[PDB]
């Protein structure tokens, strides 16, 4: 809340590039589990996932932190 | 991006699947109850 706007713009891509991250890795690793599953077919009748990773609230909610701010601040800008 | 929109589909038609199976293993649970009950029904019927 406290720092500069281009320090948050920093922090933000950072953060960014944490989510995205963990999104490629883990379709290489769901690639690997449907893989190993499926060789092993008779082990899984039922092969579903459904994985809420907790984070999501956390990058949904960062996210919409991040369009406030700069809607907010391209405002007040401009109203001046 | 092919795998991905296509898996995504997939997990689409399973996850369809598993509600519909759920639901299923659920109508099988009540067909079983009811027709456990109509036998218990139909005991009462003999006995009345």
């Amino acid at each position: 809340m406290h720092v500069a706007y281009e320090e948050f713009e920093k922090v933000m891509v950072a953060c960014f590039e944490v989510f995205q991250t963990w999104d490629d890795e883990y379709e290489k690793l769901q690639v690997l589990l449907r893989d190993i599953v499926k060789r092993k077919r008779e082990e899984n009748l039922k092969m579903v996932w459904r994985i809420n990773p907790a984070h999501r609230k956390l990058q949904a909610r960062l996210d919409q932190m991040r369009k406030f701010r700069r809607q907010h601040e391209q405002l007040r800008a401009v109203i001046v | 991006s092919s795998t991905n929109q296509h898996i995504i589909r997939l997990e689409s038609l399973q996850a369809e699947i598993k509600m519909l199976s759920d639901r299923k293993r659920e109508l099988e649970h009540r067909l079983s109850a009811t027709l456990e009950e109509n036998d218990l029904l139909q005991g009462t019927v003999e006995e009345l």
